[PDB]
DNA sequence: CCGGCTCGTATAATCTTATGTGAGCGGATAAC
DNA sequence: GTTATCCGCTCACAATGCCACACGCCTAACGAGCCGG
């Protein structure tokens, strides 16, 4: 469990970039079937967030850092796909 | 519809109407209801509106969802869904035109503005008595001439087919189309142009103003009278259904058939040629039947059978405590909520709560639902709903695996300030009530005499992250109002603490010598040694002045067994000292705010739950009761009681013997009986604190006592001196409700018996207190409504504004003991300017920094009095407030971080502790230096000092600089000392007459008479018991005629006889004198230097704080001086005494007015600067702003508003009542024209001419000149861009008629309108997206 | 008294008030004040419009629950319309710009 | 054998312990 | 004289929030209904 939050502010900027990196984060982890970074221990997803922000491996630069490499993986992939169908038609 | 900017208003066209309805109302019966299906062409239909069911013809025909958008024919029903029965208007064609009513009666007339005519004249035209002229022509008649029936049979006479005479609305539809617009508006400007007369320039601007508002919009004269008459969609007035027979009827319904009737009858008397005295009568009825529709308070006619109320019309849908604003906009119900009665639970950590098992199943329901089909333990939904109601056992495992993380949160219902709401983690618990946190309790207030607190749930990703960042209780420590710790521990851990660090000087195991604290526990624990016996003890502490770790430090110490079993829950931070004493309540407050300052916040949370712990238990074991024997009589009281007895018998006989009058024998006796009252509590205060004697191994020693109720007033826990002295000692003096107190105080205390008479007068005070609660609460809840609705839209925007202006702070002083030092007032306060060292040219602060508790001491070493810090009043950004120029934040650490919605906040500061509310000589008193400001004085022939000049005041002070005292010394007055003579304390240095005005002399030589006249302007008084017969001067009106038009003076000249000048000047200072003025030496008599010549006889409440922010007018306002010039009187009873200034270079147009009976202060050869006073009395503020500038108001505010809430010892920090102040003086009048489009008289917001100057000086040309307004608060709301944000609030009527007339158009920016709408609030978290939208908006 | 989902008014789409009649708890202005003082603005919104008077938007977020996906779905709520139908009832204008 | 009775239902009418504001408008009011 | 002000009279508009509970929300006479005397 986690009762405080004071971590979290004097690494993020402010107690609003907080709210909105950690939801963001969390809203990945839950639906987009993302493997967490640091163990859980049988917690729900917004704990789990707000953990891997005050240890420091999530922030927003480091968020849309791996969503441009990922993004940027998964469009090359389907080119990938594209050229495939290619070799296939001719 | 979604993705939609600002909201348009404006008036509504007939063919508009047209484009809005679909189909024409013409019966007026509602349903058949032999059958129930709704009659065609009623105000229920079906081809009208839509279809009654879902996707069914009302003839019943087509009935499948593959036949969407072919209507029937045997209904012309069109298939759709039922919620078209819920959007499609409708719309009824009138027979005759008909006037709106909101356009004539919103009182300022907008028929009557616009077409210059009064108001009755247009009422008795519509209404049917008169006529009006419509192009008249070759007629002796004009156009807004108005008739009778004789005046019009006699024109039918005359020009019997020349003038155009009609009546009633279609006559004044008649007169708006004919008049032009541009014509109006060319000829009143040039007519204003050439117009000096000031009323009929505010008229005519105020005129040309409608009209340029009115031809900017889209709209027209001809739209205010209405044609064709929409009404609302079915479903939105529905038709109540009962139990056996009819339905219930709305009141909407009621008054649409009133109309429609009418409607139909003057119809078919139109069809018949009917007479005309019919025809206008039923014109006037249907004129009245749309007047009772749109809004029945105008005309409170319309009341239904059996309940005689008015009806509800469509106005009062929206205004009041019911329309759709204040009703179901803002405050809306809440699924997912609950409520029960609460319960304390002594066992809980700070961040959780005790929530009952069955309540926290029936709200978790669809993640209960979830956590199911995800396990397989269920398949439909209604195979979980089964499982669910069974309750069985997996259901519970389910629920706490739904619960673990998910916080709830918790409401009081009574909501003050921000604390109100807080979220909690919960923990079940089998029960029926809500288990809570005790600390939390004082924050929430809370009784548990039965208070009531309700639960809601937040539900999505984000609305739990911010309840647990932004809102969990662990992180609401300090209060936003003031930095102090709101988890003080309450009464009974007071209690327990108290009672476990104590001594006493003989008890086991004194004196012995100890390892550590857990060997005095297991000493406690054994019964071998009692809890507080004095003994030596090892403790090792840390001290962190090492420069971020821990230096350890082990000594032996006197101290007590308890103390060190208390020492073993303090953390390795603090030293010793901070519980080696007794700890009462402040202590341990003190201690905790300690605990927050060294080492964060962690520690500052566990270190509060191991105080509540530790002192509950003890609490425990003290068993700490109280008895009948604990509340100790004096001895003594019996015979204070008679000696008071035969004083006031001593005085009753010396009344009688008539000796001494009644006033006097009343002011003996209540002396008398508060000497006794005195004498009576200190005995018994000394007889209870003290008396605990015990032996010492020796003989005898005296000790603070163990007696009951004086520990618990001792440590603050309940009850103070005052009730615990009308517990054993003699209760007070009651006082009758009527103002006096009454002579016979109660002698009686509440151990002893009262007897009926007693009582029955301590009744007044008990009822008299009651009411005032029950009024107090609801006046402080207006005022904190109508605060928090002007200072809403003020959010902090951006980081630094960067100027360097500010406002000067020093510690207040009255004169008794200083108030307020210095640092606690620029605590926490961006410095303005850089605040030089006393070491001149050394900088002690650099300009631009915050003023942090370290740094405010080290500025406090070098005793500054005045620091110049940078307020919010001259913030210069522009819709908002910038960060440096508010500083830190309160209830938090650091600066104020971008968004932080300050102007609620401080609104709910001042409006919390609303309740708490209720509703001749000058002596110096210590030694220091003797500063006289604004002097100018003269030793006169006896040695006294004389000072010619008005502003002297008077400034005690130390070596140092800081000022130690100040006090008023008056113009003129008995000094007994000068200027810069060190004297010491206990000295009475100054005095001065209450009856005598000071007409002191400059020079010195002999005094003669310039029109005094015995018989015409001075009068010869003859003291009949004394033998010195004076003169007495009066003014030019008190006497009679024969000395109105003299001027009477007594010259000043020397002993020849001749006028010496002022030494400086060439001006001779004759003295003409006012009324009451007894000259006493007279001519041939010798004068001094500065003589008296003439001797001159002369709220606090929660209203008070609501007049102030009101800004209102004070009766008989102080007259300040415009410009500075010589003072010179005029004429006499012109209305009131002229006076004209005349400045030195300048000249002097202003003549002003002044009531001769109001008294004054100025002579006629004195001058003085501008802003300054002329006759005493209150002061309003817009002399301060328009005078003295801006800064000066917003000092005068806070120090009144202050000392009314240091009154009551209430702490309020200050930047609350500037942001407050900063939303009263928005607005401005222009002083020129400029060289922008801007007219002269024209009231705009002062950020639009801020930019408007800074555009114009970015180029070449001249800018404007302004004069900054002040308004009261509520004058402040309603006048707003926004048209929501004034409709909101009261008055909504006359808003939304100003606003449709202009045609205004609102951004949808701030708080208050994107929650009427529904979207984000660009405030908290959400403040981050509309700026991220808005740069969307303009790339 | 407590109420996960419950019954609703006929006018405005809010659901009822008391314990009878199976209601939900009147969270008044004075709390709205409340959440604006602090930084809260999500929570508002859905105190605002996915519990009450967003028809669409609670049934979406009620499905949405049930599927184990937090979202939320704005919307405008329906008592603002009624707003609007009861101005636009009076000879005021009054629209939606873009 | 139409409405006298009897009913379905659509729709008109002779207070009187309050306060404090502001804001405007009609009647007196003091000048070249 | 006539004009620019000052003052008294009259009238619209505001007055905390929440909870439970409980009982109330037409009819003498104008268009139809039945069938007796
Ligand atoms: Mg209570
Ligand atoms: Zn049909
Ligand atoms: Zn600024």
């Amino acid at each position: 469990a986690r009762v405080t939050v004071q971590d979290a502010v004097e690494k993020i900027g402010n107690r609003f970039d907080l709210v909105l990196v950690a939801a963001r984060r969390a809203r990945q982890m839950q639906v987009g079937g993302k493997d967490p970074l640091v163990p859980e221990e049988n917690d729900k997803t917004t704990v789990i967030a707000l953990r891997e922000i005050e240890e420091g491996l999530i922030n927003n630069q480091i968020l849309d850092v791996r969503e441009r490499q990922e993004q940027q993986e998964q469009e090359a992939a389907e080119l990938q796909a594209v050229t495939a169908i290619a070799e296939g038609r001719r | 519809t979604e993705e939609f900017d600002a909201i348009k208003i404006a008036l509504a066209s007939p063919d508009m109407i047209r484009s809005w309805s679909f189909g024409e109302v013409k019966k007026p019966e509602t349903i058949n209801y032999r059958t129930f299906k709704p009659e065609r062409d009623g105000l229920f239909c079906a081809r009208i509106f839509g279809p009654v069911k879902d996707y069914e013809c009302l003839c019943g025909k087509y009935k499948r969802l593959k036949h969407r958008g072919v209507i029937c024919e045997k209904c012309g029903v069109e298939v759709t869904q039922t919620k078209v029965r819920r959007e499609r208007m409708g719309h009824i064609e009138l027979a005759s035109p008909t006037a709106h009513i909101w356009f004539l009666k919103s009182l300022p007339s907008r028929i009557g503005l616009l077409l210059d005519m009064p108001l009755r004249d247009i009422e008795r035209v519509l209404y049917f008595e008169s006529y009006v002229v419509i192009e008249g022509g070759m007629t002796n008649l004009e156009r807004q001439q108005i008739l009778t029936e004789e005046q019009y049979l006699d024109a039918l006479e005359e020009f019997g087919d020349e003038f155009d005479a009609k009546m009633g609305a279609e006559a004044i539809q008649a007169l708006l189309k004919s008049m032009d617009l541009e014509q109006e508006c060319e000829q009143l400007r040039e007519e204003l142009n050439e117009t000096n007369s000031e009323t009929k320039r505010k008229k005519l601007t105020k005129r040309i103003k409608l009209l340029e508002a009115f031809v900017q919009s889209g709209n027209k004269p001809e739209w205010m009278i209405l044609t064709v008459l929409p009404v609302l969609p079915p479903d939105l007035r529905p038709l109540v259904p009962l139990d056996g027979g009819r339905f219930a009827t709305s009141d909407l319904n009621d008054l649409y058939r009133r109309v429609i009737n009418r409607n139909n009858r003057l119809k078919r008397l139109l069809d018949l040629a009917a007479p005309d005295i019919i025809v206008r009568n039923e014109k006037r009825m249907l004129q009245e039947a749309v007047d009772a529709l749109l809004d029945n308070g105008r005309r409170g006619r319309a009341i239904t059978g059996s309940n005689k109320r008015p009806l509800k019309s469509l106005a009062d849908m929206i205004k009041g405590k019911q329309g759709r604003f204040r009703q179901n906009l803002l405050g809306k119900r809440v699924d997912y909520s609950g409520r029960s009665v609460i319960t304390v639970g002594p066992y809980l950590r700070l961040h959780q709560c005790g929530l009952p098992k069955k309540m926290a199943l029936e709200l978790f329901k669809p993640f209960i639902y979830g956590k199911l089909e995800l396990r397989g333990l269920a398949t439909t939904i209604k195979a979980a709903k089964k499982m669910v109601e069974r309750e069985e056992a997996v259901v519970w495992d389910i629920l706490d695996e739904v619960i673990r993380e998910h916080p709830v949160l918790l409401n009081r219902a009574p909501t003050l300030h921000r604390l109100g709401i807080q979220a909690f983690e919960p923990v079940l618990i089998e029960g029926k009530a809500i288990q809570l946190h005790p600390l939390v309790c004082a924050a929430y207030n809370a009784d548990f005499d039965g208070d009531q607190m309700a639960v809601h749930v937040p539900l999505t990703l984000e609305a739990q992250l911010e309840a647990r960042a932004l809102m969990m209780s662990t992180n609401n420590i300090l209060s936003p109002a003031n930095g102090e710790p709101i988890i003080v521990p309450s009464q009974d851990v007071v209690l327990g603490l108290y009672y476990m660090t104590r001594d006493c000087v003989n008890a086991k195991g004194e004196g012995m010598v100890l390892t550590g604290p857990k060997e005095a526990e297991r000493l406690y624990r054994s019964g071998l040694a009692s809890l507080h016996a004095r003994v030596k003890v090892r403790i090792t502490e840390y001290e962190k002045d090492a420069n971020g770790e821990l230096v350890a430090k082990t000594s032996l110490k006197d101290t007590t067994v308890g103390r060190a079993i208390l020492w073993m829950i303090v953390p390795k931070g603090l030293p010793y000292s901070i519980v080696n004493q007794a700890l009462g309540k402040k202590a341990i407050s003190k201690m905790l705010n300690t605990c927050y300052r060294i080492l964060g916040l962690k520690p500052t949370v566990i270190f509060a739950d191991q105080i509540m712990y530790t002192g509950f238990a003890y609490a425990a074991r003290s068993g700490a009761s109280v008895g009948i024997d604990d509340m100790v009589i004096p001895e003594k009281k019996h015979e204070i009681i008679s000696e008071a007895e035969a004083e006031v018998a001593e005085i009753q006989e010396q009344f009688q013997s008539g000796l001494v009058t009644a006033g006097e024998r009343y002011n003996k006796v209540i002396d008398i009986w508060a000497a006794a009252n005195d004498r009576v509590s200190k005995a018994m205060m000394d007889n209870l604190q003290t008396e605990t004697v015990i032996n010492r191994d020796g003989q005898e020693e005296k000790q603070v006592s163990f007696n009951s109720i004086y520990m618990m007033a001792d440590s603050g826990a309940r009850g103070s001196a005052a009730q615990i002295r009308q517990l054993a000692g003699m209760r007070g003096l009651m006082a009758k409700p009527d103002g006096s107190i009454i002579e016979t105080p109660i002698t009686a205390n509440f151990r002893e018996g009262l007897n009926v008479l007693q009582y029955f007068i301590s009744t007044h005070g008990a009822r008299k207190g009651l009411a005032d609660t029950a009024l107090k609460t609801a006046n402080s809840g207006y005022l904190t409504r109508r605060l928090v609705d002007v200072a809403q839209d003020l959010v902090v925007t951006e980081d630094d504004c960067g100027t360097h202006e500010g406002i000067m702070m020093t510690p207040v002083i009255e004169g008794g003991d200083v108030k307020e030092p210095l640092r606690d007032r620029v605590l926490g306060r961006v410095t303005a300017e850089d605040v030089l060292k006393p070491g001149t040219a050394d900088i002690l602060v650099p300009r631009n920094t915050l003023l942090h508790e370290q740094w405010c001491d080290l500025l406090e070493e070098n005793s500054v009095d005045a620091v110049k810090v940078r307020s919010v009043v001259s913030c210069d950004t522009d819709f908002g407030v910038c960060a440096h120029c508010y500083g830190r934040d309160l209830a938090r650490g650091h600066i104020i971080n971008k968004g932080e919605a300050i102007g609620v906040i401080a609104a709910q500061s001042i409006g919390e502790p609303g309740t708490q509310l209720t509703m001749s000589s000058i002596q110096v008193k210590n030694k220091g230096s003797i500063k006289l400001s604004n002097v100018k004085s003269v030793v006169n022939s006896s040695g006294k000092l004389v000072i010619t000049s008005r502003n002297t005041e008077l400034k005690l002070i130390d070596e140092f600089g800081r000022t130690k005292e100040s006090y008023k010394v008056p113009y003129g007055a008995v000094l007994a000392k000068g200027d810069g003579e060190q004297v010491a304390g206990g000295e009475t240095v100054a005095n001065w007459d209450p009856h005598t005005m000071p007409v002191i002399t400059e020079v010195s030589g002999f005094v003669r008479f310039t029109d005094m006249i015995d018989g015409q302007t001075i009068t010869r008084q003859t003291d009949e018991l004394t033998g010195l017969s004076s003169l007495v001067v009066l003014d030019s009106a008190e006497r009679t005629a024969g000395g109105k038009d003299l001027r009477p003076a007594l010259k000043i000249v020397d002993a020849q006889g001749n006028d010496v000048l002022i030494p400086g000047t060439d001006m001779p200072a004759q003295y003409f004198l006012p009324g009451k003025a007894i000259v006493q030496l007279e001519d041939g008599v010798q004068i001094s230097s500065g003589d008296t010549l003439a001797r001159i006889p002369q709220t606090g409440g929660l209203p008070r704080v609501a007049d102030l922010f009101e800004a209102r007018r004070p009766k008989e306002p102080a007259i300040l001086a415009e410009i500075s010039g010589i003072v010179s009187f005029g004429k006499e009873t012109k209305g009131k005494r002229r006076l004209v200034i005349t400045p030195v270079d300048g000249s002097d147009p202003y003549e002003e007015m002044i009531p001769k009976w109001r008294q004054l202060n100025v002579f006629e050869g004195e001058r003085v600067e501008r802003g300054d006073v002329i006759s005493d009395g209150p002061e309003a503020p817009h002399d301060i702003l328009r005078l003295r500038g801006v800064h000066a108001v917003t000092r005068y505010i806070v120090n009144e508003v202050q000392d009314v809430y240091r009154l009551q010892g209430v702490k309020i920090n200050d930047k609350h009542i500037e942001v407050i102040v900063r939303q009263m003086l928005r607005k401005a009048t222009i002083v020129n024209a400029g060289s922008s489009d801007f007219l002269e008289g024209e009231q705009v917001e002062y950020s639009r001419v801020k930019i408007a100057n800074r555009e114009l000086e970015a180029n070449g040309k001249v800018g404007a000149t302004y004069s900054r307004d002040l308004l009261g608060i509520t004058k402040a709301s309603l006048a707003t861009e926004s048209f929501i944000s004034a409709a909101s609030f009261q008055e909504t009527t006359r808003v939304l008629t100003e606003a449709a007339v202009a045609g205004k158009r609102d951004e949808l920016r701030g708080l208050k309108e994107n929650v009427i709408v529904g979207r984000l609030i660009p405030a908290g978290t959400g403040y981050a997206y509309h700026q991220d939208r808005m740069r969307r908006r303009a790339a | 008294h407590a109420r996960s989902t419950g019954s609703y008014s006929l006018v405005t789409q809010q659901p009822l008030g008391g314990k009878a009649q199976f209601g939900g708890q009147r969270f008044g202005e004075m709390e709205v004040w409340a959440l604006e003082a602090y930084g809260a603005a999500y929570t508002l919104q859905e105190m605002l419009t996915v519990k009450s008077d967003d028809v669409n938007g609670r049934t979406k977020m009620y499905k949405n629950i049930v599927d184990g996906n937090h979202q939320m779905e704005p919307g405008m709520p329906e008592s603002f319309n009624v707003l609007l139908k009861e101005i636009r009832s009076l000879g005021i204008n009054i629209e939606l710009e873009d």
